[PDB]
């Protein structure tokens, strides 16, 4: 029998209502036919169609609008039809549906014009509140409403056009895992001979004060131009633990826990840092809970390296690269890094105002991509890098730790497909985000 | 090399059952979990305010287009999303004279000039709402840009617009007793002295400071700025408009109607999926930075069943801050009596206690507070706490090209601390969460013992459950998002003996 409703959708135009009407129907129990629920690799397209009028469609359905009108496709569509319409002799067979205040009656095809329409302008609601009525008023064969159709023909039709993929990739990260370690953790019982004032903080080598002892990488000998009165000590008071006992977690002791030297170890690695800093050459940048270190302007071949720019242009101020650190031992040893954008006036100076910096780096922010910032977090490491490989940071006058400039890369289950250019409409939306920001107005962006 | 697992986007109910992600295609094709049959609009505001509300409200019920449908959801209109009708011309004024706002507005220090203005709209609501036999869901709150300009914190009204003179300094002012003279005629300038101190007390914050003060009559309300409401009109010397929703005009439509339709009365939507009898927890501190006593805090704790309509308990303010270690723990006293509130609310909702409770926040639990809770915890009652924050530490880049990694992977550290990358891209959006490459958040079980992967599909669900946003998620669990909205809002008022109430009391 014949109990289908056929819809002409313009493309792509009106590919919006076109797309959430049908479904409406569907849900209750009224089996319907439209293009935009097919996608269509069949070579024929019109016999396909125009077949499928004539055979089961139990009303037809048209969309009054600039391009309704204009676009060829659906006027072969309604002719047919039309000429579809003398065969069943019935006019209320055929219903229109306008939806544009713009499309105009001139504009309207005759075979339109005196066709008797259902208005959407107004409402959706309203419109499609007339029609079922109409569908009512000619018992159009339609069974009992099934919604849970519906969405198993959206997550079909459109859920999969865009999906997650089943493809495997793996990502760089800002890990950078540590490549060498000395090979021991020296303690020392300096006693009397560390006042208890002493700042270990101000040591000029990674140490760190000790319930008894003072901890260190470095060796007991290392610390005597500004603390004298060692030279006393008998180095076999020092207590010496392995590196990778404390790694392995192997390591505790009565008096210690392996919880415990891996949470020292860290602090040292931190300071050790700061310390290496200093040496190479970039200025600096206090974070309230850390520093963070960054590029001066002019100290790279036009601001570049490696090709990739690090200082450059913004409005009447210069922005510069800068990252902080920390390492972790749990679950592995690596330097974390974290990126942070610093400006300056002059190009080589700081802005005093809070606000003014922070304002100033989400500006900037929202203009950069994911593989900028990669490109730019894995440039200011090679750069870094004494060599291409790591980086020294000293932690005794011989004894050092080593650190990768390639990244720890990770594994990735799933994946998605690529669009392209989006973001930047998105991004200079995010311009337009410094407005709606408002406590006292009660919403929350994107 | 350790490895990232993918957890599956959650699933969200409508009515029909039809289960989606996203609730914004998930309300047009099916529309609301529950439903009501009309949203009766209360508003109050000036003239001019009153017809912009029905200029807005006329417009939503035809459907509306953003620039990038794709990236965001058309909205096709109120009727047709919700089926009940929001009528703008089914609508009850209490206005609100421009020449009464030009006498309380323009008071020397915005204490005074907020706590006055805030009464008027209040005095309005109440009044109507006690006096009026007619009920009305929800009122609208039209706020002029010059009140929300000239009422937040910080605002400095220039003195050549002062009309009225303030009678004391800010410093002073919390500490003023109010005591009486043998001589009345002084006592007159006296009082009103201790009228303009008292606004001190109160927060400075318009919207705040009328949520709060509102909480105890129950009124719901909805506050929108004139100038959101007609952004076109409001505009730079340039004549460009101040803020722009060209692009996402929908999209503004569609919140608001959200917003709008749960603070009605009808949650939109509720999780697809969830275990019986588990309750989420959420804690929140605001340090009362006023006392002399420098560790005062508020403490406050938000609870969510699988709905997130949500719940409020209003904890007992004490020194729960340690300047020290920078966090906020729990007295044992006060934590025996926040989980009565709760559980007790709980066995009232359900008839039994939940066989499940999890407790969230941002800061480790001591110890101590911790067992604090096993003493009313019921023994049948697995009891854990989760701390959940926004690591800046970690970070996942992509080998090529410029969009992120996908949102729903995951990095689980160990079996019982894991990463979650709630940011990120969505598929299903064809383009991003936020323009900088996303951060994940740290899962750890500080307390008590669960399974850390289901928790982390716990969690990415409470993402789902914002009402007062309408998107495709957010980037906190529901639990916390809001949590220093809360907080401002305990703070703002001068007596917490609110007992508990409704979420959508708060937004
Ligand atoms: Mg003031």
């Amino acid at each position: 029998m014949r109990n289908k409703i056929f819809i002409s959708h313009a493309t792509p135009e009106d590919d919006d209502f076109t797309r959430w009407l049908s479904l409406k129907l569907i849900g209750l129990g009224y089996e319907v036919w439209c293009d935009i629920l097919f996608l269509d690799k069949g070579v024929d397209f019109w016999s396909t169609i125009e077949k499928e009028i004539r055979e089961n469609t139990c009303k037809f359905l048209i969309v009054s609008s600039t391009a309704g009108n204009k676009r060829e496709g659906v006027l072969k569509e309604l002719a047919v039809a039309t000429k579809v319409k003398k065969h069943l002799q019935d006019d209320m067979f055929i219903i229109p549906l306008a939806i544009d205040e713009n499309l105009s009656y001139d504009d309207i095809n005759i075979e339109i014009v005196r066709l008797n329409a259902i208005d959407f302008k107004k409402s959706w609601a309203k419109g499609l509140q007339d029609l079922l009525d109409a569908f009512e008023k000619q018992n159009v064969p339609k069974k009992p409403p099934d919604h849970s159709k519906s969405n198993l023909l959206y997550q079909q039709i459109f859920l999969h056009d865009k999906q997650a993929i089943e493809k495997e990739e793996t990502y760089d990260s800002n890990w950078f895992p540590i490549i060498s370690f000395p090979n021991e953790l020296r303690f020392h019982r300096y006693d009397w001979r560390l006042p208890k004032q002493f700042d270990v903080r101000t040591l000029a080598f990674p140490a760190i004060r000790y319930k008894e002892y003072l901890c260190t990488f470095a060796w007991e000998y290392d610390f005597i131009h500004q603390l004298p009165k060692t030279e006393t000590y008998n180095g076999q008071e020092s207590i010496r633990i392995s590196t990778s006992d404390i790694l392995s977690g192997r390591y505790d002791t009565d008096f210690i826990r392996n919880y415990e030297c891996q949470r020292l170890i860290v602090q040292l690695i931190n300071k050790a840092f700061e310390l290496r800093m200093k040496d190479k050459n970039v200025r600096e940048y206090q974070m309230s809970k850390t520093f963070a270190y960054w590029i001066e302007k002019g100290k790279l071949e036009k601001d570049k390296f490696e090709k990739i720019k690090l200082v450059g242009k913004q409005k009447n101020k210069y922005w510069h690269f800068g990252i902080s650190a920390a390492g972790k031992l749990y679950p592995s040893p690596v330097l974390m890094v974290s990126s942070h954008i610093i400006f300056t006036m002059d190009g080589i100076n700081l802005i005093k105002s809070k606000s003014i910096q922070h304002s100033s780096r989400r500006k900037q922010g929202k203009n950069w991509w994911n593989d900028k910032w990669r490109e730019k977090l894995l440039a200011f490491i090679r750069f870094l890098s004494d060599d291409q490989n790591a980086i020294y940071l000293n932690v005794g006058s011989e004894e050092k730790i080593l650190i990768s400039n390639k990244p720890l890369k990770f594994f990735g289950k799933m994946s998605y497909v690529t669009p392209s250019e989006v973001t930047l409409e998105e991004e200079s939306v995010l311009a337009d985000i410094n407005n709606f920001e408002e406590d006292t107005e009660d919403l929350d962006e994107l | 090399m350790k490895e990232l697992i993918y957890i599956e986007e959650p699933s969200i109910l409508f009515a029909h059952g039809q289960k989606c992600t996203d609730p914004r295609d998930g309300l047009a094709l099916f529309g609301p979990l529950n439903q009501i049959y009309g949203i009766k609009s209360g508003v109050v505001g000036t003239q001019k305010g009153l017809q912009i509300f029905k200029s807005y409200l006329d417009k939503i019920q035809k459907p509306i287009y953003n620039h990038n449908n794709i990236t965001r959801p058309m909205f096709p209109g109120f009727e047709a999303v919700f089926g009940c009708k929001w009528e703008s011309q089914n609508i009850v004024f209490k206005e609100i004279t421009d020449e009464e706002i030009r006498r309380y507005l323009f008071n020397a220090s915005t204490h005074k000039r907020t706590y006055d203005l805030v009464t008027l709209f209040n005095d309005k609501i109440i009044t109507a709402n006690k006096n009026d036999e007619e009920r009305v869901d929800v009122w609208f709150v039209i706020v002029p840009e010059e009140i929300y300009k000239y009422c937040r914190p910080n605002s400095v009204l220039p003195n050549e617009l002062v009309q009225t003179k303030s009678l004391i300094s800010k410093s002073k002012a919390k500490s003023f007793r109010y005591t009486p003279t043998l001589f009345e005629e002084f006592n007159k300038k006296l009082k009103e002295v201790e009228k303009e101190a008292k606004t001190y007390n109160y927060d400075a914050q318009f919207h705040d400071q009328l949520k709060a003060r509102l909480l105890e009559h129950t009124i719901p309300t909805q506050i929108l700025r004139e100038s959101t409401l007609a952004w076109r009109d409001f505009k730079n010397t340039f004549g460009a408009p101040i803020r722009d929703f060209s692009k996402i005009e929908g999209h503004l439509a569609w919140t608001i109607s959200t917003a709008a339709y749960y603070k009605a009365g009808g949650k939109p939507w509720k999780l697809g999926d969830i275990r019986p009898g588990v309750c989420y927890l959420g804690l929140v501190y605001k340090k009362i930075e006023k006392s002399k006593n420098p560790q005062n805090a508020c403490c406050a704790a938000q609870m969510f069943l699988d709905n997130g309509d949500g719940t409020v308990f209003k904890g007992e303010v004490g020194p729960w801050y340690n300047p020290e270690k920078g966090e906020y723990h729990l007295k044992p006293k006060e934590a025996k009596a926040l989980l009565t509130q709760a559980l007790e609310s709980y066995k009232e909702q359900n008839k039994s206690y939940p066989k499940e409770v999890f407790i969230h926040a941002r800061t480790r639990f001591n110890d101590e507070e911790w067992n604090a809770f096993n003493e009313v915890t019921p023994k049948n009652t697995n009891l854990v706490g989760v701390t959940i924050t926004k690591s800046k530490p970690l970070k996942l880049y992509k080998t090529e090209g410029a969009f992120p990694i996908m949102r729903g992977n995951a990095y689980i550290v160990d079996e019982k601390k894991a990463f979650l990358w709630t940011l990120g891209f969505v598929p299903k959006l064809q383009s991003t969460l936020s323009m900088e490459v996303p951060n994940p958040i740290f899962i750890e079980i500080n307390k008590g013992e669960a399974e850390i992967q289901q928790v982390l599909k716990d969690i990415l669900a409470l993402t789902k459950l914002n009402y007062n946003a309408c998107i495709y998620a957010d980037g906190e669990p529901v639990t916390l998002r809001f949590a220093n909205k809360i907080g401002e809002i305990l703070t703002a008022s001068t007596e917490i003996k609110t007992p508990p109430l409704a979420f959508k009391y708060y937004i």
